[PDB]
C-alpha cells in the first residue's frame, strides 16, 4: 500500500469509520481492518471548508463518486491527499481533460445551487 | 442585495485565504485550488456570492467558464512576487477584454502586504497598467489576507458600486 489508515467516510455522490488502503491508483475502502475500489486515477481533492462542519475533511471527486474522508488531523489530512495526488499515473494532457470534465460538472451544479 | 463576484489571480495569490477569512473569519490551510470554492459572504446588507476560482497556469483557460453574469471581478497579486507581476497584468488584461465581463467592476487585492519588501499599492497600480482602464470602474486595495487587513474596504467600493448602478 502506499498509504492506508481508519478514516470516517461519508458519500455526497451518515459518517462510518472505514479502513481505507490506497494500492496504485485504487482507492480501497474496509468495514473491517482485518478482512481486506474507488479509482482515484482520475480525481479532484481538495480541502472540504463548507460541505461538513468537521475539521481535517478531504472531498473526493470522481466521475462515479464524490465523497469525504475525515482524518485524524491536519497533517493526517493533508498526507492522505498528497498520496492520492501522486498515485494518479495520468500524463499532462490527460490531466487536463479529466480536470476541465469533473471541474466543468462542478461548476454546473453549483450554478444550479 | 446581492453580487455575483469572480476572484481570480494567479495561483499562490492568496485567493482561498481571502474567502475562508471573510467567509469563516479563519485563517484555513490551503493547497492549489483545481477548481474553485465558492461562499457567500454577508457584508454590510449585501450578499456577495464570491468565485474563488483556481489559477494555476494550466486551469486559466477555465476561468472564462465564470464570466456569464459576474457584476465585480476581484483580481488578487501577490505583492511579493515581482517575478509573476507582468505575467498578473497579462492574464488581468486578456481577462478584461472578453465581452461578458463588460460591466463587471474591478477590485484588485494588493495582498501579502505584510511580506518585506512587497510592491505597494502605487507599485502595483503602476506594474498592472490600471489606469488605462479608461471604461471600467476600478480600485486597487492593499491587503494582508492572513490578518484581514485591507479586505472590508475593498467590500465597501464593491457595496457603493452595486448601489451606484
Ligand atoms: N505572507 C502572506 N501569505 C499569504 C497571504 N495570503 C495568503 N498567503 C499564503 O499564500 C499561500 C497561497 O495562498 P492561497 O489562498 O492558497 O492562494 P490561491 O490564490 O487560492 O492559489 P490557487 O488556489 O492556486 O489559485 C498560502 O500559504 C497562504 O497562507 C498574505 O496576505 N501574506
Ligand atoms: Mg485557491
Amino acid at each position: 500500500a502506499a498509504k492506508e489508515g481508519w478514516l470516517h467516510f461519508r458519500p455526497l455522490v451518515p459518517w462510518k469509520q472505514m479502513y481505507v488502503v490506497l494500492r496504485g491508483h485504487s482507492l480501497y475502502l474496509y468495514k473491517d481492518k482485518r478482512e481486506q475500489p474507488i479509482s482515484v486515477n482520475a480525481c479532484l481533492i481538495d480541502i472540504s471548508y463548507s460541505e461538513t462542519k468537521r475539521k481535517n475533511v478531504f472531498r473526493l471527486t470522481t466521475s462515479d463518486c464524490e465523497c469525504l474522508f475525515q482524518a485524524e488531523d491536519r497533517d493526517d489530512m493533508l498526507a492522505w491527499i498528497k498520496t492520492i495526488q501522486e498515485s494518479s499515473n495520468l500524463n499532462e494532457e490527460d490531466t487536463g481533460v479529466t480536470n476541465r470534465d469533473l471541474i466543468s460538472r462542478r461548476i454546473k451544479e453549483y450554478n444550479n445551487l | 442585495g446581492s453580487m455575483r463576484i469572480l476572484m481570480v489571480g494567479l495561483d499562490a495569490a492568496g485567493k482561498t485565504t481571502i474567502l475562508y477569512k471573510l467567509k469563516l473569519g479563519e485563517i484555513v490551510t490551503t493547497i492549489p485550488t483545481i477548481g474553485f470554492n465558492v461562499e457567500t459572504v454577508e457584508y454590510k446588507n449585501i450578499s456577495f456570492t464570491v468565485w474563488d476560482v483556481g489559477g494555476l497556469d494550466k486551469i486559466r483557460p477555465l476561468w472564462r467558464h465564470y464570466f456569464q453574469n459576474t457584476q465585480g471581478l476581484i483580481f488578487v497579486v501577490d505583492s511579493n512576487d515581482r517575478e509573476r507581476v507582468n505575467e498578473a497584468r497579462e492574464e488581468l488584461m486578456r481577462m478584461l477584454a472578453e465581452d461578458e465581463l463588460r460591466d463587471a467592476v474591478l477590485l484588485v487585492f494588493a495582498n501579502k502586504q505584510d511580506l518585506p519588501n512587497a510592491m505597494n499599492a502605487a507599485e502595483i497600480t503602476d506594474k498592472l497598467g490600471l489606469h488605462s482602464l479608461r471604461h471600467r470602474n476600478w480600485y486597487i486595495q492593499a491587503t494582508c489576507a492572513t490578518s484581514g487587513d485591507g479586505l472590508y474596504e475593498g467590500l465597501d467600493w464593491l457595496s457603493n458600486q452595486l448601489r451606484n448602478q
